[PDB]
């Protein structure tokens, strides 16, 4: 037998952490993306891109630490460690923000190496492969949020930072700049992650309390055997329940299950579309009809004018320290405000 | 019977090994005046 | 040896306690030990707040929750809540402290040594959940114990020294209640008030004279009502309409545990009587009101007409009219005109504020107060940061007032969810299927198809 | 079923076990704490100390504004320090 | 001081689990 | 402060309030040895 | 039989197409009038002076709104938490002017939504079932609580309760931020965690249990046909699920036990929702997310931004802009 | 082979924990990241 | 009395933390039945006494 088929014998092994050939690629890039992380927050600084202390080593904590992007002027440089940028420095590297696109990169392959994972181990155990066609919904969030909305922007500046307040403030650039909330794309995409989150719930709970007595015990969880053939709640009950107090019920367990795949993967499917459209700042910002009626009746108030009035605030106050490139200055003067505060 | 070095005890390796020294590296940090 | 593990008792450790529930003596241990370790924390915690206690900051910039609970019932404080004797607080501390220990040791000794079950060593202290009788009884004797301790606190207010008045002439003192409130029209038309903006239902009780009179009737009626239960067994309407098991009477007790937290949270967010804001800190109503007193004095003093100062919308910069008339400040703080306080109340007309002595007769000492609360509102982060969310580092404080509500909140909270669980599952088990349902007779599957 | 490999529960619970990771495990601990109370992390990751995120009387972030030059920009950012 | 606080929250905190320890040498009634 | 006969006690007064949560950790430390049966 | 009786067995019968039993006595008036209520003002009301500054916002869609920015408004600040039903006041055109529709339907709503609450345990009750579906609803239930009845109480109004309506809902979150840093806060991380697992967990869920049915079906038919609505066995196999799921990850990260697996499920969304309507509930008392303002000072006492620095300046400009006319005095306290 | 009881070394595992996180929580209050 | 109000007190702390493990291993060794019950009980009346002297001294040192 081939050196090829010997060594998809060992790749394929069953052992306490499977391999496979998508192993190659899931391992390294994953343990690269994680350990990139986890140095930086840990070690590394934002002070020349940004203006920021973000590792512990300068005295954050778990919540304000970040890789934050490169600065605005590198443009969407890969920053390669050898590349005419940082020219082999590793300290230079990292002060010009070569992590961020070393996390960024190692980890959109493996991604790919981890949906591969999922096909690969289907196909040997025999199953269909629902899970890896589910796990586009993750990579396709990561790619329009980390990769696309960058590229179309000026710069991986305005990409998300890799830290709890770092995706915070990005969350805020997206209300005060884009009005992401005002879009249905995104509108679809909280549908389908609130709806999941019910989905989830209302599923677990309707089961766990329509269960069989199939044992003696107070806990219940002791009287299912993973081999049996019965199932172990009730559908017929279920069923009977929701129809009286919600209207509706399921009725069969097979689209029940797919209907679970479906929402919240088809939401984020739509938020991702939402991002690539604001990459092109192609946003839902306005409504025109409001806009001219708003202009020209100053006793026309709606929560969208409301609403926009806030954006312009956050645009304003945060825009300076938030691209400190375009050394925008603001006098006192010009700042938006309401009346004292 | 069994192996001691396995696939497995890299992979712990890998993680456990790094992260000992990560959280050493940051306990000397809470003692870093300004 | 007894139940112990899974196979005999059928519940699994992580439901452990549940296998206490026909063991009444080792309950007994578990309720007593737990007594235990409510004293000590009573104890502990006083004695640390004294520790850190600075007699010259007010209480609220210290963190102290207890301390201003000892300080209300007329002890250790003076004129103003100046802070005059430590040791009642050092006392209070250390009694609870030793107090635990005699609890502690008579929980382990029933949970552990003690015989696990009581029915064999007395029918007197023995009991079984089924027993209406017996429970009316226990019951009872609690009820007696309870209104004894409401009478406790009028011994204090009326006979032992008194209570602290926030009301009292001269800016608060301790005072002895000589003339409790006991006309039941008072009394109990508190508990008809609507608990809606400017009633407030029994958080609105603003005098001690009807706190001293309530808690009369309450022990009373306590006292009557545990020899009522001593007394009678349960009629047949309730006997109908109750489920009678261990898991139920502690669902009832949950459910009114979770009612009172609810209440308490309100309690120590609104009232400025029974939590005085010398002690707590001012109220969120109260810090909002004195922000305007302060600006309405500041501008005032630099010659604006006050009264007559239009604002940006319309509306009195400084003052305008409720929407039932009265004068109240002006600003966001129009929400807040039903706040009633000690410095604020000699502005007070029959009109709501009255100009005349908003331009003559405000005092250093209300500027001052006025001061002191608009800049301790019960604002600040969870890492204690004073202020409003964007403020900078600098002010460590956040109300004891909003350590107060929110806890009890989350609480009360947690404790609703808790009735819902024991309660169900006690009326589950009392029919029959707390376990699942019985695949050989299932309900549904003998009742006709909906449709 | 089982893969093989000793469990988990057996090694962790074993002498030889807490023999070999009495000194690993604090060793690297005390590695990870030298390699920042000697201050070799500042120097390998270029992270600014306290003292040196600023010059004296300087007010202004060093951003770096150039793709090609920036290493160069930084350099030179670090040389005004002294 | 802060190592007065220490030392008696380690002596404290040993406390509990020597109880555990010692009776489960004596074969106690755990 | 404390009265001042009791301040050499201080530090182990600061520490006191923390009991109770001690024997929470307690059981826990119970269950494992009897294997959580 | 008397009459009283067949009512009784009427209420709580099983045999109602919608049970209606003792909380639904409660529940069906309170939600016909709070529903009835709201598509009527959602449609036509006028606009409402909510923060009390005689400043109307048009909520409704013929005053000038569409479907994401009509709102039925919050009642008047100046109303503050009294009680405004109808009978208050002097004149419909009054309430309208001041928001009453918005109280009358919260409070309908949220009486009618605890007796939905009690409903569930009620018919679980009738039918032989475990009681705790109730319990899972308590999550959603409680959030409601917190933005339409906790938030008000504790800020001293009505008018900062939230919007019924779309943009509506957004202005609340937005002014939120500002107010208490929510973002910073754990029970608000917590509750993403809730949301953000409760969608993965439904995702994986349905993923391993639609990829390991069982061939009941050929290639032209929807697989939904090889389940019979009532049929004994089970219509996927766990342990192959299981065998495809421990290999992805490894053995133990993974269930082999249908009922724990179930439980698991319901248990993470309803924790993490019960704590981020909890989130609410105690900022609604002013205690905030964590303030990292100038935390890092450099040797000289510069002030070396953070990402939480960055944060607080976007919280300033929705501080500063919002309810733009409302206030007078440098601090907005509540 | 199981000569260390599991209970034993969860509980200095687990004391080891509260004792890193410990000093972390102190660090939030002294040095670097205090706003000191 | 100083010096030795702070002997009767830390005697008291000493006893406290030797009744706090002593008292359970003792209740939980059935086997210790006869022969510690007796210690507890002298114990017991030697902590209430430490409380007592330690309570009246006070008011020497206050
Ligand atoms: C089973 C039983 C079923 C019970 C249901 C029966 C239906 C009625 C329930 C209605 C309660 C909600 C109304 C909101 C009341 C609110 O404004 O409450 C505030 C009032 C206090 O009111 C304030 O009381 C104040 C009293 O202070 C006054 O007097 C003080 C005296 O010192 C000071 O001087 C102060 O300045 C002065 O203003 C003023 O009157 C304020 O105007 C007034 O707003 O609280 C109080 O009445 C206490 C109210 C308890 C809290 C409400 C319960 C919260 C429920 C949480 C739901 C959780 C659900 C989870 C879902 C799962
Ligand atoms: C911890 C307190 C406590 C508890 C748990 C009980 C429990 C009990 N009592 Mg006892 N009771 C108590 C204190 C208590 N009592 C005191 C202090 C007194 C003296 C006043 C009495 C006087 C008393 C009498 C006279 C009777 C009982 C009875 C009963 C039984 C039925 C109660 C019932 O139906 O619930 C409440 C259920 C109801 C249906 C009550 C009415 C429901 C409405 C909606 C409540 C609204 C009115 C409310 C009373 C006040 C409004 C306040 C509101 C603003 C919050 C039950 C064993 C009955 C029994 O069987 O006696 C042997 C009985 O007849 N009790
Ligand atoms: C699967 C593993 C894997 C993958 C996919 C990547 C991928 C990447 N790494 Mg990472 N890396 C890895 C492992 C991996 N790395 C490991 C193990 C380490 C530690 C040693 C690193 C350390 C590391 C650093 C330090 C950096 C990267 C960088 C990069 C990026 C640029 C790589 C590049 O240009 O390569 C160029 C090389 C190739 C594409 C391979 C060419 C292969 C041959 C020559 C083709 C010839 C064809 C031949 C004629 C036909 C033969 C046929 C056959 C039958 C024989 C890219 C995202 C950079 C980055 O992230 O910058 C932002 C960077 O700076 N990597
Ligand atoms: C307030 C907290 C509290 C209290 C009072 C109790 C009390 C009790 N539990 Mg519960 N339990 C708790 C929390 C609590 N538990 C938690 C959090 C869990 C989950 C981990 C459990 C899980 C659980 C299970 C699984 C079981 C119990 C059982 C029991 C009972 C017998 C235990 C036994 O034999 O111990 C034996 C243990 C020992 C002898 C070890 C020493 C323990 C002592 C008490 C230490 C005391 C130290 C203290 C400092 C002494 C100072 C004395 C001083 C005053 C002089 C007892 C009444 C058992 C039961 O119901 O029996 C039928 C049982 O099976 N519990
Ligand atoms: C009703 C409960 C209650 C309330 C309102 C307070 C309130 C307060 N305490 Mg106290 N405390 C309590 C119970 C309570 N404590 C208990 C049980 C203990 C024993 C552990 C202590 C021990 C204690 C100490 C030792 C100290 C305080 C201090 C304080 C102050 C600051 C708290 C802080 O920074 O929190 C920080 C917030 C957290 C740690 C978050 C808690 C969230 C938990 C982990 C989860 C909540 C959900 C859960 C299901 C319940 C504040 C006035 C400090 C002070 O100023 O002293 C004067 C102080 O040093 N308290
Ligand atoms: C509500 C709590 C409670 C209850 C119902 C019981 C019930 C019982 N205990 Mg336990 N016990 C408790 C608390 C409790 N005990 C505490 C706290 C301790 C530690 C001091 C003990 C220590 C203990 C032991 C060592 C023994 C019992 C025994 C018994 C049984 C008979 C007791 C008897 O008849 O004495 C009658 C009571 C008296 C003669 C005294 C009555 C006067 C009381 C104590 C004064 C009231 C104090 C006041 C209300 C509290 C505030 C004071 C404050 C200023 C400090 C009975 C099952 C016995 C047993 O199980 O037999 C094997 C036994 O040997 N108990
Ligand atoms: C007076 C209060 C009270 C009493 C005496 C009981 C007693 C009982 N309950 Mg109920 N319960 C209560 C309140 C109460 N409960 C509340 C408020 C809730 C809602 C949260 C519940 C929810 C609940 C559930 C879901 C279940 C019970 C069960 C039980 C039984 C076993 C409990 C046990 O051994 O837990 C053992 C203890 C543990 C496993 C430890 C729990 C640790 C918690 C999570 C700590 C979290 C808070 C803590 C402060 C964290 C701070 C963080 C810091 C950083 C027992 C009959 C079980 C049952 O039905 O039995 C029949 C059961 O399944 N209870
Ligand atoms: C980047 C880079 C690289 C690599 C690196 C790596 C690979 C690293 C790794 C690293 C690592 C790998 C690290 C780790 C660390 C860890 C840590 C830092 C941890 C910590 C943790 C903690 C702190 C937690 C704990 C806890 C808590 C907190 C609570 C709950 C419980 C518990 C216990 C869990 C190289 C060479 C290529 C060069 C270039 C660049
Ligand atoms: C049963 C059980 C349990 C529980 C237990 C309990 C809960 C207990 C309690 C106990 C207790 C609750 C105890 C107490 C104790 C106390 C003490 C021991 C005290 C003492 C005191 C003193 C010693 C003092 C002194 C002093 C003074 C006098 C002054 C100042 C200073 C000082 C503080 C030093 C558990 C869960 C674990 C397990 C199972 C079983
Ligand atoms: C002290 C005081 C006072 C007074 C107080 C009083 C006099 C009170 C009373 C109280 C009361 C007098 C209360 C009561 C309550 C009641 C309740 C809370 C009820 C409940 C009910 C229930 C829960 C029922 C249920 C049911 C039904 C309905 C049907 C069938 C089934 C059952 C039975 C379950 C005042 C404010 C002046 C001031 C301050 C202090
Ligand atoms: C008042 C007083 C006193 C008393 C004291 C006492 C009462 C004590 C107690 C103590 C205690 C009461 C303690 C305890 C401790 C405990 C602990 C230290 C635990 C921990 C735990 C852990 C670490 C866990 C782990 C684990 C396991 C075991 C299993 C599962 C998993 C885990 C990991 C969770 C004295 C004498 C000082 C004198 C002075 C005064
Ligand atoms: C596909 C897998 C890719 C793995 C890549 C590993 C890369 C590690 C090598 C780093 C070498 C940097 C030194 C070169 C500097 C040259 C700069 C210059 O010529 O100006
Ligand atoms: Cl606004
Ligand atoms: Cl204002
Ligand atoms: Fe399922």
């Amino acid at each position: 037998r081939g050196w090829f088929d010997i060594l998809d014998d060992w790749l394929k092994r069953d052992r306490f952490v499977f391999v496979g050939w998508s192993g190659i690629l899931l391992f390294p890039c994953a343990y690269l993306a994680l350990g990139g992380w986890l140095t930086g927050t840990t070690f590394v600084t934002s002070w020349y891109t940004h203006g920021l202390a973000s590792s512990y080593l300068e005295g954050c904590n778990f919540l304000t630490v970040a890789v934050s992007t490169p600065a605005n002027s590198m443009g969407h440089s890969l920053l390669l460690l050898w590349g005419p940028e940082a020219q082999g420095d590793f300290t230079r590297w990292c002060q010009l923000g070569g992590l961020w696109t070393f996390i960024a990169l190692h980890g959109a392959f493996g991604l790919i190496g981890f949906m591969l994972r999922q096909f690969e181990i289907a196909r040997l155990v025999g199953v269909r492969p629902y899970n890896a066609i589910a796990f586009s919904a993750p990579i396709a969030v990561f790619v329009s949020v980390f990769l696309i909305y960058p590229l179309g922007q000026s710069s991986w500046f305005f990409a998300p930072s890799f830290g709890v307040a770092a995706i915070f403030r990005f969350l805020l650039f997206f209300q005060g700049f884009h009005n992401w909330t005002l879009n249905p794309f995104h509108m679809m995409g909280v549908a389908g992650v609130l709806g999941g989150a019910l989905l989830c719930a209302i599923h677990g709970a309707t089961v766990e309390n329509t269960l069989f007595q199939d044992g003696e015990g107070a806990s219940t969880f002791r009287a299912f055997n993973p081999t049996q053939a019965e199932e172990t709640y009730s559908m017929v009950t279920a069923n009977r329940f929701w129809s009286q107090i919600f209207g509706i019920a399921f009725s069969n367990k097979r689209w029940l299950h797919f209907f679970m795949l479906f929402v919240p993967v088809t939401g984020l499917w739509m938020s991702a579309i939402g991002v690539v459209g604001l990459a092109l700042n192609l946003r839902s910002y306005d409504f025109i009809s409001q806009e001219i009626r708003a202009a020209e009746d100053p006793e026309f108030e709606t929560f969208y004018t409301k609403n926009l009035l806030l954006n312009e605030g956050i645009r304003a106050w945060m825009a300076p320290q938030d691209q400190p490139h375009e050394n925008f200055v603001f006098p006192e003067e010009v700042l938006p405000r309401g009346n004292a505060l | 019977s069994y192996p001691i070095f396995t696939v497995r005890w890299v992979a712990v390796h890998t993680l456990a090994v790094p992260t000992i020294f990560f959280l050493g590296a940051i306990a000397a940090m809470q003692f870093i005046q300004r | 040896a007894t139940n112990r593990d899974q196979e005999s008792s059928g519940f699994a450790w992580w439901a452990g306690n549940a296998r206490l529930i026909n063991l009444s003596g080792k309950l007994l241990g578990a309720h007593v030990a737990h007594a235990g370790l409510i004293v000590f924390w009573a104890g502990a915690m006083t004695l640390f707040e004294l520790a850190h206690f600075i007699p010259e900051k007010p209480m609220y910039e210290q963190g102290l929750i207890l301390i201003p609970h000892i300080a209300t019932l007329g002890w250790g404080v003076g004129p103003g809540g100046e802070v005059v004797d430590t040791f009642p607080f050092f006392v209070v501390g250390v009694v609870h402290l030793i107090s635990s220990a005699v609890l502690g040791f008579g929980g382990v000794y029933h949970a552990i040594r003690g015989p696990e079950t009581l029915e064999e060593y007395s029918s007197f202290f023995g009991y079984d959940w089924k027993d209406k009788n017996k429970m009316t009884t226990i019951l009872g004797f609690h009820l007696i114990v309870l209104g004894i301790g409401a009478l406790l606190l009028v011994a204090k207010a009326m006979f032992f020294g008194g209570l602290y008045d926030t009301w009292a002439p001269g800016g608060g003192d301790v005072r002895v209640i000589t003339n409790p409130t006991l006309d039941p029209r008072v009394i109990f038309g508190y508990l008809l008030k609507s608990p809606f903006g400017g009633e407030g239902w029994i958080v609105s009780v603003n005098n001690l004279e009807d706190v001293v009179g309530g808690h009369i009737w309450i022990g009373l009626i306590c006292i009557a009502g545990g020899i009522w239960h001593i007394l009678t067994t349960p009629f047949g309407w309730a006997r109908r309409a109750f489920i009678w098991s261990g898991e139920a009477y502690l669902s009832y007790s949950l459910g009114a545990l979770s009612m009172m937290g609810f209440i308490a949270t309100c309690f120590v967010w609104f009232n400025n009587t029974v939590y005085p804001s010398e002690f707590y800190g001012p109220t969120g109503p109260e810090a909002s009101q004195a922000q305007a007193m302060t600006f309405l004095i500041r501008d005032q003093k630099l010659g604006a007409n006050v009264g007559s100062a239009q604002g940006p919308t319309g509306l009195g910069k400084y003052l305008m009219r409720s929407p039932t008339g009265e004068i109240i400040f002006g600003g966001e703080t129009m929400r807040f005109w039903d706040f009633r306080g000690p410095w604020l109340e000699p502005l007070r007309g029959p009109n709501g504020l009255d100009l005349n002595k908003i331009k003559n007769d405000i005092q250093p000492w209300q500027e001052r107060r006025a001061a002191e609360y608009m800049t301790h509102a019960p604002l600040g982060s969870l890492n204690s940061v004073g202020g409003v969310a964007t403020e900078i580092n600098s002010v460590n404080f956040v109300s004891p007032r909003s350590w107060l509500a929110t806890s009890h909140f989350v609480l009360a909270f947690f404790f609703l969810v808790g009735h819902l669980w024991h309660a169900g599952r006690a009326r589950a088990a009392a029919a029959g299927f707390e376990k699942g349902i019985d695949r050989e007779s299932e309900p549904v599957l003998s009742m006709p198809s909906l449709d | 079923g089982t893969t093989g490999e000793r469990p988990f529960s057996d090694i962790i619970t074993s002498v030889r076990y807490w023999v070999i990771h009495s000194i690993t495990i604090p060793a690297l601990f005390i590695a990870g704490w030298l390699f920042v109370s000697t201050g070799l992390a500042y120097d390998v990751f270029g992270t600014p100390r306290p003292d040196s995120y600023y010059a004296q009387e300087q007010r202004s972030i060093p951003l770096v504004t150039d793709r090609f030059e920036a290493k160069q920009q930084v350099e030179t950012f670090l040389e005004q320090l002294k | 001081e802060v190592i007065a606080q220490l030392t008696m929250i380690a002596m404290i905190g040993i406390a509990g689990p020597m109880i555990i320890f010692l009776l489960a040498v004596r074969r106690g009634n755990l | 402060k404390l009265p001042e006969a009791y301040a050499i006690f201080d530090p182990l007064v600061d520490v006191l309030p923390v009991i109770p949560v001690l024997f929470l950790a307690l059981a826990f430390v119970w269950q494992a040895a009897v294997g959580f049966r | 039989a008397n009459l009283w009786e067949r009512f009784c067995n009427w209420v709580t019968s099983t045999d109602n197409r919608l049970y209606v039993g003792w909380f639904g006595v409660i529940m069906i008036p309170t939600l016909l009038a709070a529903t009835i209520c709201f598509v009527i003002a959602f449609i036509a009301a006028p606009p409402v002076d909510i923060d009390g500054i005689r400043e109307p916002v048009s909520g409704s869609l013929l005053y000038g709104n569409n479907i994401i920015t009509g709102a039925v408004v919050p009642s008047s600040n100046a109303i503050g938490l009294h009680f405004y039903p109808i009978w208050e006041a002097a004149s419909l055109d009054e309430w309208l002017y001041n928001g009453g529709p918005y109280q009358l339907i919260i409070f309908h709503f949220l009486l009618g939504a605890s007796c939905y609450m009690g409903r569930q345990w009620e018919l679980s009750y009738r039918l032989g079932m475990r009681p705790w579906i109730c319990v899972a609803y308590s999550a959603p239930l409680a959030s409601a609580f917190a933005v339409f009845l906790i938030y008000p109480i504790g800020q001293g109004s009505f008018s900062d309760g939230m919007p019924l309506g779309i943009s509506g809902t957004f202005n609340f979150m937005i002014v939120f931020q500002a107010e208490h840093n929510i973002l910073m806060h754990p029970f608000h991380q917590l509750g993403v965690a809730g949301v953000f697992g409760g969608a993965l967990f439904c995702a994986m869920h349905g993923s391993l249990v639609t990829s390991s049915l069982i061939r009941e079906t050929t290639e032209t038919e929807s697989a939904n046909y090889g389940y019979k609505f009532g049929q004994e066995e089970e219509t996927y196999n766990i342990v192959a699920a299981h065998g495809y799921f421990g290999r992805l990850i490894f053995q133990y990260a993974s269930f082999n036990n249908s009922r724990s697996l179930h439980f698991f499920l319901a248990a993470w969304p309803v924790v993490g929702v019960w704590f981020t309507a909890l989130g609410i509930s105690t900022m609604a008392f002013n205690l905030n997310g964590f303030n990292f303002n100038h935390s890092v000072i450099d040797a000289k006492g510069n002030v070396i931004n953070t990402w939480a620095d960055i944060i607080n300046r976007a919280n300033l400009g929705m501080e500063v802009m919002h309810e733009r006319n409302a206030h007078n005095f440098p601090l907005d306290l509540a | 082979g199981g000569r260390i009881p599991l209970w034993i070394v969860a509980t200095v595992a687990g004391m080891g924990v509260i004792v890193i996180v410990g000093l972390f929580f102190y660090g939030a209050y002294a040095g670097l990241g205090s706003s000191l | 009395m100083t010096i030795l109000f702070q002997l009767a007190l830390a005697a008291l702390v000493i006893l406290s933390f030797v009744m706090v493990i002593g008292v359970p291993v003792a209740y939980a060794s059935p086997q210790d039945w006869d022969r510690s019950k007796q210690l507890i009980f002298l114990g017991s009346g030697l902590w209430i006494a430490l409380v007592l002297v330690v309570g009246v001294l006070n008011f020497f040192v206050v």
